[PDB]
């Protein structure tokens, strides 16, 4: 019910989850951006 | 029962190439939308670093529903906190400054004033690079000032490195300075 706030520490910690290693399914193919 | 951590807002990441031989619409491309922390990283981990973008290109992150243009209803009366960078800073500072900017946005790091945030833009250019946080109302001194102070703090800028807020109307001088 309250505003969702994340500090830097928590956000960096979440990066260690294996799901972050999977590309977005509908990730466009663009040279020099996603290549 | 959340498996992924939801964000306060849904966000859209855009790419833009300043090709003046094409239309604005043709130059703009939606990379993806996301609404969780884990989906943000999945996106960030599989796109080019800003430091490796070709000159004349932009990345921008805006709240869903806000077009990445100052003509948008949410941007028309607004302004930006501007961070200017030398081209020589591109491989040392640009990426860490851009990422920290992204984390300030999706993390809602400006308390209640985070609602005034529309998005952020990074410009990669031959003359020099730019990062900016766009807000919705340049007249909201209290909101704008708080955002500027926290932003400077989060970038780790020393006090003597002063940053300015410019209304989009003027950009097309500084209203505020921190």
């Amino acid at each position: 019910m309250t505003r969702i706030i994340y500090d830097r520490k928590f956000l960096m910690e979440c990066r260690n989850s294996p799901v972050t290693k999977t590309p977005p399914r509908d990730l466009p193919t663009i040279p020099g951006v996603t290549s | 029962p959340h498996m992924k951590h939801p964000l306060q807002n849904r966000w859209a990441l855009w790419f833009f190439k300043n090709d003046k031989s094409k239309t604005w619409q043709a130059n703009l491309r939606l990379i993806s939308k996301f609404d969780t922390v884990e989906d943000f990283w999945a996106l960030y981990n599989h796109i080019q670093l800003s430091s490796n973008l070709m000159p004349g290109c932009d990345y921008s992150l805006f709240k869903d529903g806000i077009e990445p243009m100052w003509e948008d209803e949410k941007n028309k009366r607004g302004g930006r906190w501007l961070i200017t960078l030398n081209k020589q800073q591109r491989r040392s500072d640009l990426d860490r400054f851009w990422l920290e900017t992204l984390l300030c946005l999706i993390g809602e790091s400006f308390d209640d004033y985070s609602d005034d945030v529309c998005g952020a833009v990074v410009n990669v250019r031959a003359k020099g690079d730019k990062i900016a946080i766009w807000t919705t109302e340049c007249e909201n001194r209290e909101a704008v000032t708080h955002i500027g102070r926290v932003y400077k703090e989060r970038l780790g800028l020393p006090p003597k490195i002063v940053i300015g807020y410019q209304s989009h109307a003027d950009t097309a001088k500084n209203r505020f300075v921190v």
